[PDB]
């Protein structure tokens, strides 16, 4: 991963979370599960669909297009032809497999970038409150609850309260 | 007490390629190559195609007596070709800008097929039957064009004859004609009698005259003669003036002609069915919202650009990764 | 005490596309797509384009009676043809491969005109005026072509003529010609006097003799006979020789081309002006160093890549958030 | 923004910054304002100026080029030359149209890198020595005069030194 | 005790461009751009090239006497002409629809070459000699086409003619014939006798008149005389039939032809050795597995795409920066 | 570059490392030295093969393909032969020097990546025990023998096995 989030220092995927791309997942004295990150899951969506969109308008639909007879003495200009859609085929098919294949990558990158971004959104609110493990992980210090575990995720945490470290 | 960042995953068996990594399952995708086709010949905005069958456009539009089922045709969609649309010159001879014709047709939506120069009625001074041939039968009967009349002497005598038509159809009119070329000076005086004969055609932009050209050729159908097809576009207004005083195989029927664009045609041996498409391939119809399609480069209607890859899947989603 | 790092923003109202985000305000931009023009024809290097205003190429090269303003010009930057560029061939007929001598015209930079066989020098045995027609009738009487002479019977008598131009121009010289081809037997007489006359041609390369073709045609310009045009291109040093019994439609004035580069022909109704270009389209002359333009496809000179595209604005700068 | 900084962790812009793309507020004893790091911002106009340039160069000028005629028999010839013009026509403003989308895309991202990678610099002189306080500001711990904050955007704040910096209580 | 995050360096000094930077030194990199060609003409699949020296394909197929290096030729991997390549049409005229047949040979592996209509036997009625020219003329003694037979006049009396051929080849069959164009009308009859001759050349598919265009002329090649050239594909089992009452330049050999893929008509100077190679070009020969190659445009077998970059250098590895 | 590690933070390339891209240099008691990173390096190699091998499979290889001669008469049509050839070799020219610039700025900063998160890996695992220097160096609190040295090259380094830091720490 160009970011090193996914399938990187934060080493798989949650099978459990099923309401976006990006989340969490808490701990707690009031039990465990898991929650979907409007915020940076709704953004990838927007900009996912418009990329697909984007590459789908540049690419014009086929109107009519029929092939033409020739007699036996028009053989060079038959060859024309041919060279000429031949020339077209290749060019488009080229095109087409190199934009997939290339906005692929971008794509992985995209959500590589947006897991790592989402981490330090994190990580840079709870600061001293929390010690970073790895896999992504936050261990606490001062016993967060539902409500503070919200705050989090909410981006409202609140860090001038906690001291109880 | 803790909280985890982390990324979706599921049981999604989806793989997309990049330039860095080849086969890299991920959690959600599309695929943007449609491969799957109709396999049936649809009609287009409600309209049936054309049907040719045995027959080609030189059979239909001359009237070859193997494409009678083509006499009753006025409007279609697009023109299809089968591989065996063999029934079209069936008297030996070079259909000239033949090529030139089917492009012209392709661009044709429909026409009103007409009596251009009725046969009982045009030629008081000519005869109007005995105009058969061996080479164009059906049922082992000697049988001709059914759009074009082949004039013969009367009696020995063949005059200098001379008939004009003026188009007034407020469209093109298609008007076709031959000039038969007998294969000895013997011949040529049985049909015409008169050994230099010519045909004079002529309009606002159409010149053209034509002498027989005898001589002894190999045999094609049972004939050594042969006749050159021909074929103009009058416009509206426009003047057409036969002249001949021998060899002109006179236009019966001609076509006058409606363009419409998104037309064409294309040679399949796929079955003809009654269904409603936006899309046409040679291989069948497509309903597909896709970008690019696989199926086939020759296309009628509104389709996905032609391409030759197998497959196009772009990723949507991020790499799969639930480890069990 | 404190630092902060920050980014620029100002009050920039730019925005431009990405693959992920659409209309994104930036600080800085650059636009890639022309879209600006004259509205005016303007000079090439210093040289004017050549105005055939109601003519077209055949009428300036025939020198049609309605073009006479055109027999001054010698060089020329480009040609432009208009919306009523009608003035060309105004006695009926077909001007033999005359898409490809356009063609030819479109890499000639110049040419001289001269007198390839004077008028009033050139046949002592032929009858060099009465050689008009109301077909080509300029301001009240009958006229004809300039560049092109019609020879007419002398006293009933019209002599098998033989007259050869060789090229001492040291380039190639444009020839035109006709083949005058009447309505009746009793035109063919009036006018050459010998009911079964020739054009014959001749040259290196060049190679036809021109029998008429006496026939009858629906009246184009009160004409029921036809004129065809002939061109050819005689290289340094070959001969053309002219030998004909009537019906010749001889070369007067010719053209001794000066061949060029980076020339053409365009259709514009835009007016001329006194200004100077290094890249001109139909529409107006462009002043730019952008890569992209989409003003129109057709294009004389050195000009940006034309493209369909409405807006290509490539960001510089960065995101815009003033935010204050 | 791909790097997290422009629009992400650093809020806004600043108007007030009016010399360079990027670059430092500092509020000190003596006083504030902004300055622009000369360093990333040239580095930047120069990686700009080139791609600009660079897309310019591949597209080559369109020389003389205009159109054919054809008489009523060579609609075949006329239509291939019309897909030929029509073929080429769609294929360029593809690639136009395209290279801008995807290089505006590497354009921004490129920004915020930038940006990112001066904060990054910034933080790894400073150390102990401040506190991140977020939007992309450090409060310092040991009174930074303007010779000091100069040093900190020239790439030679001392460190240890101003050591004393166990005002860390 | 330390440990430190490194990258590689070395002595590389290959450099790449980038959008942002120019020639960056970096570790690796492969270059794209092959550059380097053999200088050769060499053989393809183990047959060597036919070389046409100085004949083209005109005077190899027609048989101009200084192409009699060539009789031998019966097969090749493509064809090359040089720029001494202009022995071909040595009597004046037109090779009509040439760039076609020369379109046609390059879909052409090879063939056989036999006698169609031999020379001692074929036309009794008819003078077998006489049909030399100086224009074609060898060792300083006025000769003729080794292919094609000059047939005149058997003591003032040229009998009506008529000839055929059936393709029993299990091949199609260049067949290629000529059509003569005296001067003047004296200079007919004293060859052809018969003032209005006519040459009509009919197989199966193919069926065409050719009349004496006879007009005063330059000399060509000392002849003011002009002959036109034939030719046509016999298809297996076709009949041809020559008919002519003068005029006709009959054929002599002709050409069974053997269909192969992959080859074509260069012009090249390029010496030619005893070397194998599978991709072709007019500089010379390519040894590469690259994807592109700026040396020529035109190939022949599996080569490299032709492109028009100096450099096409892709880096693999990073920027270096050995700074020690 | 883009990720701020190659020509950023860590200012130049050890030609002393021969046997990969990516690796460390250690001062050790035991000695000195250059050791490759087989992981990162092998995988950035398996990654650039394929971005060579995926850029030349697309460029599909030319044959035959002569050029047709034309009459005098039949200049419209060589034109717009010509019109063709060079317009394909426009585009063909352009889509490969246009390919391998994106590539190439992509290579670079995917070596970029690769060393900063390289650094990272190693930055993570180390935590109280090591200080980062600045110029991609960690100076060690612990004394790391060549044993230990490994486990840091490894991924698999025993953190909680050194408070023996925390004393040196102060
Ligand atoms: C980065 O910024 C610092 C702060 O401006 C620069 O260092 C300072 O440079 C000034 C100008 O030369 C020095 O002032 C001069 O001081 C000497 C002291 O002996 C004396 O001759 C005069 O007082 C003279 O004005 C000043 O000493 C120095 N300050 C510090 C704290 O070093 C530095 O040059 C900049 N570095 C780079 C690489 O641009
Ligand atoms: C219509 O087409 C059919 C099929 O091509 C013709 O039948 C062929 O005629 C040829 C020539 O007589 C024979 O050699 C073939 O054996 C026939 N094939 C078949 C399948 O019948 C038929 O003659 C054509 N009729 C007309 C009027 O054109
Ligand atoms: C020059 O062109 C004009 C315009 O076409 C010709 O005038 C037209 O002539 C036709 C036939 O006589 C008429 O039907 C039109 O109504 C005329 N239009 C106008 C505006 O007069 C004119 O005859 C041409 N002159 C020559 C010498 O060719
Ligand atoms: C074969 O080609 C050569 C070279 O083009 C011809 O040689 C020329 O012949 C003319 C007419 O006799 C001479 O005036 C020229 O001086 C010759 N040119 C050169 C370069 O030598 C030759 O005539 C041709 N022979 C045949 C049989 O076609």
């Amino acid at each position: 991963g160009l970011f090193g989030a996914i399938a990187g220092f934060i080493e798989g995927g949650w099978t459990g979370m099923i309401d976006g791309w990006y989340g969490y997942h808490h701990q707690n004295e009031q039990g465990s599960g898991y929650a979907a990150d409007q915020k940076s899951t709704q953004n990838a969506i927007d900009g996912i669909t418009n990329k697909v969109n984007s590459v789908i308008e540049k690419m014009n639909t086929q109107f009519t297009a029929v092939g033409k007879e020739f007699n036996n003495l028009e053989r060079r200009i038959e060859n024309l032809n041919k060279k000429v859609d031949d020339g077209f085929l290749d060019i488009w098919t080229y095109n087409a497999e190199l934009l997939v294949l290339l906005e692929n990558e971008r794509t992985l990158d995209f959500h590589d970038s947006n897991v790592r971004n989402l981490y330090e959104k994190v990580k840079s609110q709870l600061k001293n409150n929390a010690k970073e493990i790895g896999n992504g992980c936050f261990e606490f210090y001062h016993k967060c609850d539902d409500a503070c575990m919200e705050s989090v995720r909410n981006g409202t945490y609140d860090y001038p309260k906690y001291s109880e470290e | 007490d803790t909280i985890c960042i982390g990324y979706h995953a599921n049981n999604s068996t989806d793989t997309v390629d990049t330039v860095l990594e080849k086969n890299v399952t991920v959690t959600h995708s599309v695929n943007l190559l449609e491969d799957s086709h109709n396999g049936k010949l649809c009609k287009l905005k409600g309209i049936a195609p054309l049907q040719l069958g045995k027959c080609n456009i030189a059979g239909w539009l001359l009237g070859n007596p193997e494409c009678d089922l083509l006499l009753t045709a006025s409007s279609w969609s697009y023109i299809v070709e089968t591989s065996n649309s063999e029934n079209g010159t069936c008297y030996p001879g070079d259909f000239i800008d033949y090529e030139e014709l089917r492009e012209q047709l392709s661009s044709v939506s429909s026409f009103e097929k007409f009596e251009i120069f009725p046969k009982t009625s045009s030629w008081p001074n000519h005869e109007t039957t005995k105009g058969v041939t061996a080479a164009c039968s059906y049922a082992g009967a000697s049988s001709f064009y059914r759009n074009l009349l082949w004039l013969t002497k009367k009696g020995s005598s063949y005059p200098k004859l001379s008939k004009s038509y003026v188009n007034n159809k407020g469209k093109e009119v298609l008007v076709l004609w031959g000039v038969h070329h007998p294969p000895t000076g013997t011949d040529q005086q049985s049909l015409y009698q008169n050994a230099d004969a010519y045909v004079s055609v002529g309009s606002s932009k159409y010149n053209r005259r034509f002498t027989p050209e005898i001589a002894a050729r190999p045999k094609v159908r049972g004939q050594a003669g042969r006749m050159n097809y021909y074929w103009t576009l009058l416009e509206p207004g426009d003047t057409i003036t036969f002249e001949a005083t021998g060899n002109l195989i006179a236009p019966w029927y001609a076509f006058a002609l409606n363009r419409g664009s998104g037309s064409g045609i294309i040679t399949s041996d796929a079955p003809v069915h009654d269904c409603n498409t936006k899309c046409q391939t040679p291989h069948g119809a497509i309903n597909s919202s896709l970008p690019f399609q696989n199926i086939h480069p020759v296309t009628i209607g509104e389709c996905p650009k032609y391409v030759r890859s197998t497959k196009l899947r772009m990723a949507t989603g991020l790499r799969n990764i639930p480890a069990r």
